[PDB]
RNA sequence: CGCGGGGUGGAGCAGCCUGAGCUCGUCGGGCUCAUAACCCGAAGAUCGUCGGUUCAAAUCCGGCCCCCGCAACCA
RNA sequence: GAGUACGACCACACUUGAGUGAAAACACCAUAUCCCGUCCGAUUUGUGAAGUUAAGCACUCACAGGCUCAGUUAGUACUGAGGUCAGUGAUGACUCGGGAACCCUGAGUGCCGUACUCCU
RNA sequence: GGGCGGCAUAUCUGUUACACGACAACGCAGGUGUCCUAAGGCGAGCUCAGUGGGAACAGAAAUCUCACGUAGAACACAAGCGUAAAAGCUUGCUUGAUUAACGAUUUCCAGUACGAAUCGAGACUGCGAAAGCAAGGCCAGCGAUCCUUUGCGAAGAAUA
RNA sequence: AUGAUUAGAGGCUCGACCUAUUCUCAAACUUUAAAUGUGCAAACAAACCGUGCCUUAGCCAACUGCAAGGCCGGAAAGAAAAGAAUUAGAGGCACCAAGUGGGCCUUCUUCGGUAAGCGGAGCAGGCGAUGCGGAAUGAACCGC
């Protein structure tokens, strides 16, 4: 019956998208990965070396070690009543730079720009208002909402 | 009739190759390995000595790869050799060696390490191991020369190919390109040895001179037969006994002033030649006109 | 105008001579010597792709010897083959790809001195017609497809045979 | 139903472990007045059926049509 | 407004026919003494420049096939939460939320880099 | 129930499995205790299965040739996945199927072993012009204590 | 696309073959693709700024570049505005041990079986261990 090999039950998980076959391109090779960066562990089924176990597919973690061909990623994994930090060794073709901190980095950079403008006397941008406030509405087209006889015939096929 | 392989389902499932693979320009399997380097280097600069030969010209470039696109650090062409005294044979082995020498001198000048790495002033056609971080050769403290790796694209890497002629020119100019002498002209595979004299002769164009001399005897023998081989050579009156000296002077001239190129005319708007695309509304109107014309006939 | 361009001149790309002995051994060796003498170049053997009981052939068994001839020797061999054929070919002998071919039953008729050892052999002549510029489909770098208008058609092949060899085409359907 | 074995020239039976044999029978000619016996010759398979693998299936692996056995126990 | 070399994305870039192509390129092309490789200088390698835009290549065209983005399909199919809801059941509707796909149809037919060159 | 049968007893692929991971049955469909000095490693060249047109014998089916051909072939096996200037085919050279300082880690999982894996570091190499690529044939093909048995601790140098 | 499947039509008296359709399907088929999910981040050992400094037997042809460990300063809506969280949120760390390791039921999902108060799973509740108030009566239903 069902067996428990390394790649058991990965028929759809470890497969290329339709019309998206092929080995990784130059952009992945030129990517710089540093210790401390956030990466997403996504297996590339066309490589088959350094390929992570199926559990770590689609997980995000912190790089703790970089080798000439490999990347060490720390991944949280719940076991029983605790969460373990598992250090998986993969090849660089199975890691992509994570954007989990993109919004926070933009928020920090926006704050520094606002602080610089305030300290330099530059006029601050206007503050967006709420769309949940009361107001007067002047309609341009008003229609009667009702159930018509033709609506019942329109839902009867054949 | 017969079954149509290239039907609609065939096109819907078809996956196109990379653009440069469809055009037959880039061996991406080799390109991936050339641009690959240890992840522990964290994207430190690495250069490819790109060598490409057309029917008329030799292109030698120092290329460093980026995600946005490759950057050409320095480029040299065999068509710029007339500025250094080579007016003929801009595709032979001698021109390949000079082009590699020209690229090496220009690159070292731009980096400011020329007059420190001078290479081999006199070409003897012999082999010497290049100094690279990989091979310490004793962990000496001398400054390592600028290093690039040879890229030959889809060219067949046979013994005596002009791509290795450009390689020999670049290394003699003071550049560090890892290589072994197995593909230099004059290398004997059975004896596993290099014949520096044969390599030097092809570097200075003796083979062209011997061939030019032999054709001139044939041309003298049969004047009534129109001669095409070396036609510009004879018309310019290039004696076979002056080719070696011409290339020697070219090497000295390249080393003396590498930045020299073909003279540029002192220079106007761009005259358009593109044919304007029709608009969708125009195309629908033309199709309707054809349909109406057929309707009028029927 | 465009068909009068000098690069559209139909030329003989190669002539392929094939002898299928189908048994391997001394007969194949003698056929190889006959072909080598005719073409003035060493031939290349062909092994059987499969095992067939009725033809007495086993897979990977050497069964045929063939050769490709180009240039002046190809034209000279073609004239010899057409002379044995009286410069008369059937319409169905011409493929839609512009090539044609015929067969010789005895190699003595090719002006070849018979030898009591080598014996007599029959051969297949196949001529591949083409134009300049077909290299773009066979080169390594930037290999592409030859334009549809540059191809040699069956009609042009028969016109070439009539005009350049004074040939006669019997319009017939193969039975 | 579970386990096992077997379908081969007209008959019985080998080969059943990839590249058809035995005896009898039948046909032709001899010997005899004739038949039998005897002597000289000849023909007869597509390996039960359907698929698969293999360059090649009586052969190897699957399902089917049948045939033949061993079991179907404790109450 | 273009070309060449290396390219990033890898069809809005592919496929099939048709037409057009300034300059410089690129390319066909000529050739086999030498380097080198083949049954064959076809491929490949070397050496060349008499010829051609005929092909490649580049642009444009097609109520073209695909492809890409939208609309439609449709608040439909399906679905998280709820009932001492309906129904003999099969199942269905309702309540608070989420919300597809094909067909069909509209528009589009590469884009962005480095270096050198043409127009100049 | 037990017996008979079978094996769901160690283990691999697809499905059951409900789009993370994980999940039962004597659920479903199939595999494993082998095989390979090449069927391992590397470089180069090449493109496969099939179609169509054409060529003495030659025919459905022998070989030659030219076009089309997104893989419809092939990769020792069962299956899934993956791969086209290859991961397939051919060939030239090879022994990276060696050694590897108790490095770290994944799968099972108690976060124990065992078996398979991943990323390294060092030695000596192979292939390649070079970037590089290899410490087997990706992922199934296997074994504790005790006992038996084999290899390594070469020669010579040190007043210790 | 891969498998399965019904029937006309058009091309090349039948048939075949090809072309575009048509009727109907898939746990071990899929271009597409939810709902519900699942991983990460959301400023106090952190991150951001400085032609700042020190060290390295690290990368790079070198370096003022890159990698790393620190030092000295700076700035900090302590996280604005836009629906822009909430908490009966004291976080972590050990030590020594018991009973249990026959389960059962139910809403939805779900496999074998004609089916079963039958066998077997998933998520979560419940009984077991628990009465009380209800459905006359009922371990599991309703309320609590
Ligand atoms: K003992
Ligand atoms: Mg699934
Ligand atoms: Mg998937
Ligand atoms: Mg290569
Ligand atoms: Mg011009
Ligand atoms: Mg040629
Ligand atoms: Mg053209
Ligand atoms: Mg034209
Ligand atoms: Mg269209
Ligand atoms: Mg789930
Ligand atoms: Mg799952
Ligand atoms: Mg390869
Ligand atoms: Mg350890
Ligand atoms: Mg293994
Ligand atoms: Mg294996
Ligand atoms: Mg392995
Ligand atoms: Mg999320
Ligand atoms: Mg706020
Ligand atoms: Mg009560
Ligand atoms: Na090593
Ligand atoms: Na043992
Ligand atoms: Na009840």
């Amino acid at each position: 019956v069902h067996s428990y090999g390394y790649k058991s039950g990965t028929r759809h998980l470890f497969a290329k998208k339709f019309r998206k076959h092929g080995v990784p391109s130059v952009s992945t090779i030129l990517t710089n990965i540093k210790v401390g960066d956030y990466v997403d562990v996504v297996a590339d089924s066309a490589v088959r070396e350094g390929m992570p176990h199926k559990y770590y597919h689609g997980r995000t973690g912190i790089v703790w070690n970089v080798t000439p061909r490999g990347v060490g990623v720390i991944i949280n994994k719940p076991v029983r009543t605790r969460t373990l930090r598992k250090r998986i060794c993969v090849r660089f073709e199975h890691v992509r730079k994570s954007r989990c901190q993109e919004a926070f980095k933009a928020k920090e950079h926006q704050f520094q720009a606002y602080l610089a403008a305030k300290k330099a006397g530059k006029a601050l941008p206007p503050l967006q208002k709420s769309s949940r406030l009361g107001g007067i509405v002047r309609p341009k087209n008003v229609e009667v909402l009702a159930r018509r006889v033709a609506d019942y015939e329109a839902m009867v096929p054949y | 009739f017969v079954k149509v392989v290239k039907n609609k389902a065939y096109f819907k499932r078809f996956q196109v190759k990379y653009r440069r693979r469809r055009e037959g320009k880039t061996d991406y399997h080799a390109r991936r390995q050339m641009v690959l380097q240890d992840k522990t280097k964290f994207g430190s600069p690495k250069y490819r000595l790109v060598v490409r030969i057309t029917n008329k010209d030799i292109i030698a470039q120092i290329v460093q790869a980026k995600i946005v696109g490759d950057e050409v650090v320095m480029a040299a062409y065999a068509h710029e050799l007339p500025a250094f005294g080579i007016e003929h044979g801009l595709t032979n082995y001698a021109a390949a060696y000079a082009t590699g020498l020209l690229l090496a001198r220009r690159t070292l000048a731009k980096l400011g390490i020329a007059d420190k790495f001078q290479g081999a002033k006199e070409a003897d056609g012999s082999y010497s191991a290049v100094r690279t971080k990989k091979d310490d050769e004793g962990d000496d403290e001398e400054r390592f020369p600028f290093k690039a790796i040879l890229d030959v694209g889809l060219a067949r890497t046979t013994t005596g190919a002009r791509v290795f002629g450009v390689l020999k020119g670049a290394v003699d100019g003071g550049m560090a390109v890892p290589h072994r002498p197995n593909r230099f002209p004059g290398y004997n595979k059975e004896k596993s040895s290099l014949d520096a004299k044969v390599h030097r002769d092809r570097i200075f164009g003796k083979h062209v001179a011997d061939y030019l001399k032999q054709v001139k005897e044939e041309a003298s023998s049969n004047p009534d037969e129109k001669c095409v081989q070396f036609s510009k050579y004879m018309a310019a009156k290039v004696l076979p006994e002056s080719i070696e000296g011409m290339y020697k002077k070219a090497h000295a001239a390249i080393r003396a002033d590498p930045s020299k190129s073909l003279p540029k005319k002192a220079k106007v708007a761009h005259k358009s030649y593109k044919t304007k695309k029709l608009s969708g509304a125009e195309k629908r109107a033309a199709a309707k006109a054809k349909v109406a014309a057929i309707r009028e006939r029927l | 105008s465009k068909a009068a361009n000098p690069m559209r001149e139909i030329v003989v790309k190669k002539l392929c001579i094939n002898i299928c002995v189908g048994e391997s051994g001394d007969r194949l060796t003698r056929a190889s010597k006959v072909l080598e003498q005719l073409c003035e170049q060493t031939p290349v053997l062909s092994r059987a792709r499969l095992t067939v009981r009725t033809f007495g052939i086993r897979r990977n068994e050497k069964i045929a010897v063939h050769c490709t001839v180009r240039g002046k020797k190809a034209e000279e061999l073609l004239e010899k083959g057409l002379k044995v054929k009286e410069f008369e070919l059937k319409s169905y002998n011409f493929a839609d790809t512009g090539s044609f071919g015929f067969g010789i039953d005895e190699h003595i008729d090719l002006g070849i001195k018979y030898d009591p050892s080598t014996g007599i052999y029959g051969m297949d002549f196949y001529v591949v017609l083409g134009r300049r510029g077909e290299r773009v489909a066979h080169r390594k770098r930037k290999c592409s497809r030859v334009g549809h208008s540059h191809h040699v058609t069956k009609e042009e092949a028969m016109k070439w045979f009539e005009k350049v060899h004074d040939g006669i085409i019997f319009q017939a359907k193969k039975k």
